[PDB]
RNA sequence: AACGUGUCGCGAUGGAUGACUUGGCUUCCUAUUUCGUUGAAGAACGCAGUAAAGUGCGAUAAGUGGUAUCAAUUGCAGAAUCAUUC
RNA sequence: CACUGACAGGGAACGUGAGCUGGGUUUAGACCGUCGUGAGACAGGUUGGUUUUACCCUACUUAGCUGGAAAUUGCGAGAA
RNA sequence: UUAAUGAGAUUCCCUCUGUCCCGAGUUACUAUCUAGCGAAACGACAGUCAAGGGAACGGACUUGAAGGGCUAAGCGGGGA
RNA sequence: CCCAACUGCAGACCGUACUCAUCACCGCAUCAGGUCCCCAAGCAUAGAAUGCUCUGGUACAUAGAGAAAGGUACACUCAG
RNA sequence: GAUGUGGCCUGGAGGUUAGGACGAAGCUUAUGGCGUGAGCCUAAGAUGGACCGGCCUCUAGUGCAGAUCUUGGUUGGCGUAGCAAAGAUCUAACGGAGAUAUACUCAACAUGCAACGUUGGAUACUGGAGCGGGGAAGGAUUUCGUGCCAACGGCACUCGUA
RNA sequence: AAGUUUGAAAAGCACUUUGGAAAGAGAGUGAAAUAGAACCUGAAGUCGUGACAAAGACAAUGGAAGUACCUCCAUUUCAAC
């Protein structure tokens, strides 16, 4: 299941989702920023990644990727702007934001305290290369739970 | 060229369905089949391959009369008083 | 809404090519309507199909 | 600082291990035990209320008849009888 | 041959082919001479003959971020 | 020996030119940045040098000289 | 029984969808390769060259932003 | 290189002696103890769910780090190389979940982006040796309508030879 | 290539809520869903996360001795013992 558990349950919302069909590596960095976030100011951040006046940092898998002056806010010089993968952790937020109100807590309090992006079965698919050879194309999906909090 | 240009050359076809055995072995030109040499009488059988032999004999099969022929045989060939 | 069917009807029985049909921008949902070529016929009479 | 490193707790991916075994392999025995022009073996089509494969069967087609046996088959449905039998 | 003050000699895996080029050398085709019965041979001549791959680590060239004097710690205290 | 013929081998002349002196400017598509998608080769471990010895040409060993960390674009000296 | 013009009745079997290719076939694939036949418009022009156009067909082949170096081109120019 | 070891370990057999639903085998370990060692044993499982230990003897397909070893899986490279021949798309409306998607503040921009199908306009290409209309070979339902979008059409799809 | 080896029994997750859906959050069945349908056990390798340890550049690993801090470990001792 959810591999941390809340502080407090009764006052803690969770949700989940597995097999994305997102890029793991994306998701990894779009979901690892909002750990610590407000749930209300990190709805703010993946609506103006969307709008590309700020921008997600790429601090793990970030291998010669570009550099921008929107990656100095969070302390790095990579960063990105994964629109697939911001509308999907934008729909896990809405479907905790659910799951709070469900439960009598207020959204505009809630803080997230967990975020984990784990990398899912991958999916085959082949690509065909010069002199008669074939090569994987593979596919790497992601499972992404999170839970917040009460503060 | 040999190769990718040249399979593009391949039209028509050497073989095509047997009437005995049904296995696109019918050597459309040469009117005989390779798989069973069809229409000869005897079937092709080489001891160099055991694995076709058993591919082919008998019990791979249906063996609907000798089913039956089994059966009388071990029962004597009863028959009613 | 998606009228491939009546416009590939229309230019049959127009004889002529794609080009050449004009299917009413407006009076869309009628048009959908013609499934077959006897109600295709009464779109080009009521000029809905030109 | 940030990447990165190490340890521990918890997760994921990944299907080894153990237990399980209606399979295989090997040995031995018993017979009014050895196919076909009276059309075999093999090959092809088809057949169920529902049925792709497989199995069984052949336009009498998942079977007819006869002996036993005694209430089912079964995913659903259908089915005279609740059965000496028909 | 000519200019110049002068037209010195050398090394760097006989510097340097994932830098180039491919004229030579040294495959298979072919011609000549000589040799060999022959197939063939010749540091003899001749003509024709695919030059592959960097996105890794260093090196180098530029280009960003960034802590740190106990060179991350000690509170371990030294001022050109 | 030979007219004609030849994507055959060779030499010279006219013309012509960025082949060169000696390089410069411009275009399309790239590279480059982004969204989506997404491999391979290769991979003992790794990766700053000088000299020394050493299997006689070291990234590891000896003695010295360097070396704060992480990064983007290139590049072909080394990685025999 | 045989001719002429009628008339009456009967004319059995199999194939028939679709494709024929910058996506329907072969090349491991919707692969810039390969694959026989028929119909073939207007103008320029010697014209089945080449260029453009009515009919028919198509906007499908990852896109956006956008003057680094270095590239590729069925892209150019350059004083003496 | 030879030999020895009441020397260690594994699958089975003949004996013997034990254990297990109050938890067997297997598995996990900053669980310690013992042995020079091969290894043995205990502890814990917030592991498991049914078999199995010791000792004597017998037996064999009996011990792995490497064989450009075999099979399966994984992996750095790496969100990297790239996805650049065949000139090309623009616009409004309709459809669609695919939007004009917002704690406070806040008139709108500076906080839901990017992408689809159809129709009408616009622009362009093919240019009759055609991304035209029919056939053979080959293929065999790809044809047609409706529905549908998990996988597939190396981007995308509400579209499709799925 | 592939054991359909879930569970004793399908009792195979009604119903509520968010979502276009896939699914999530709850609620239920069951001794056990970390037994939820290619479902017993679930290793290694690799990866994510939280906590902690720190750490220049001596590639890393290693040996021997100490020390700092930790220790769900073991053993001993706790009255003139
Ligand atoms: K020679
Ligand atoms: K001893
Ligand atoms: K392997
Ligand atoms: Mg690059
Ligand atoms: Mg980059
Ligand atoms: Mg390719
Ligand atoms: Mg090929
Ligand atoms: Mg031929
Ligand atoms: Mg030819
Ligand atoms: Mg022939
Ligand atoms: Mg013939
Ligand atoms: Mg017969
Ligand atoms: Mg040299
Ligand atoms: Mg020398
Ligand atoms: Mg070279
Ligand atoms: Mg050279
Ligand atoms: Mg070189
Ligand atoms: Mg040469
Ligand atoms: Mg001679
Ligand atoms: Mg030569
Ligand atoms: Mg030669
Ligand atoms: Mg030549
Ligand atoms: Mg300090
Ligand atoms: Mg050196
Ligand atoms: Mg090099
Ligand atoms: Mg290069
Ligand atoms: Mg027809
Ligand atoms: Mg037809
Ligand atoms: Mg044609
Ligand atoms: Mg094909
Ligand atoms: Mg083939
Ligand atoms: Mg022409
Ligand atoms: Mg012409
Ligand atoms: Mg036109
Ligand atoms: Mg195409
Ligand atoms: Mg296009
Ligand atoms: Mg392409
Ligand atoms: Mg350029
Ligand atoms: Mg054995
Ligand atoms: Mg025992
Ligand atoms: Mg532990
Ligand atoms: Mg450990
Ligand atoms: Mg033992
Ligand atoms: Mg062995
Ligand atoms: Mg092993
Ligand atoms: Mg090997
Ligand atoms: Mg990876
Ligand atoms: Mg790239
Ligand atoms: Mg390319
Ligand atoms: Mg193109
Ligand atoms: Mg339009
Ligand atoms: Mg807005
Ligand atoms: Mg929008
Ligand atoms: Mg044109
Ligand atoms: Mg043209
Ligand atoms: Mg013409
Ligand atoms: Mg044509
Ligand atoms: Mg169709
Ligand atoms: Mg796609
Ligand atoms: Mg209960
Ligand atoms: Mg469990
Ligand atoms: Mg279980
Ligand atoms: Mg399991
Ligand atoms: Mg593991
Ligand atoms: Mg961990
Ligand atoms: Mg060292
Ligand atoms: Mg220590
Ligand atoms: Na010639
Ligand atoms: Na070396
Ligand atoms: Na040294
Ligand atoms: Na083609
Ligand atoms: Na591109
Ligand atoms: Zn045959």
């Amino acid at each position: 299941h959810y591999s941390r558990k809340p502080q407090v349950s009764s006052k803690s919302a969770k949700a989940k989702v597995s097999d994305l069909r997102c890029h793991y590596k994306n998701t990894f960095e779009t979901a690892n920023v909002i750990n610590g976030m407000p749930l209300r100011k990190a709805q703010q951040l993946y609506r103006q990644v969307l709008a590309k006046t700020r921008c997600i940092p790429f601090k793990r898998y970030n291998g010669k990727i570009g550099r921008t002056a929107q990656a100095k806010e969070w302390g790095q010089t990579k960063g990105r702007w994964p629109r697939k993968s911001v509308v999907a952790m934008m729909s896990l937020l809405k479907n905790a934001e659910a799951n709070a109100i469900e439960k009598g807590l207020d959204p505009n309090q809630m803080v997230i305290k967990h975020v984990q992006v784990d990398q899912a079965a991958r999916m085959r698919r082949r690509t065909y290369r010069a002199h008669g050879r074939i090569t994987p194309y593979m596919c790497s999906p992601c499972h992404v739970q999170l839970f917040m909090s009460e503060k | 060229t040999k190769g990718t240009t040249s399979m593009g050359q391949r039209h028509g076809r050497t073989h095509i369905l047997c009437r005995r055995c049904g296995r696109n072995s019918y050597h459309v030109q040469w009117e005989r089949c390779a798989a069973c040499a069809y229409p000869r009488a005897s079937r092709r059988r080489y001891n160099w391959s055991v694995k076709a032999i058993k591919r082919r004999r008998t019990g791979t099969g249906r063996c609907r009369y000798l089913k039956v022929v089994n059966r009388r045989i071990a029962n004597h060939f009863k028959t009613p008083k | 809404v998606s009228l491939k069917l009546q416009a590939r009807l229309a230019s049959s029985i127009l004889g002529c090519g794609r080009a050449r049909v004009w299917l009413d921008p407006n009076e869309a949902v009628e048009i959908q309507n013609a499934n077959s070529r006897k109600s295709v016929r009464k779109l080009i009479k009521d000029g809905f199909i030109i």
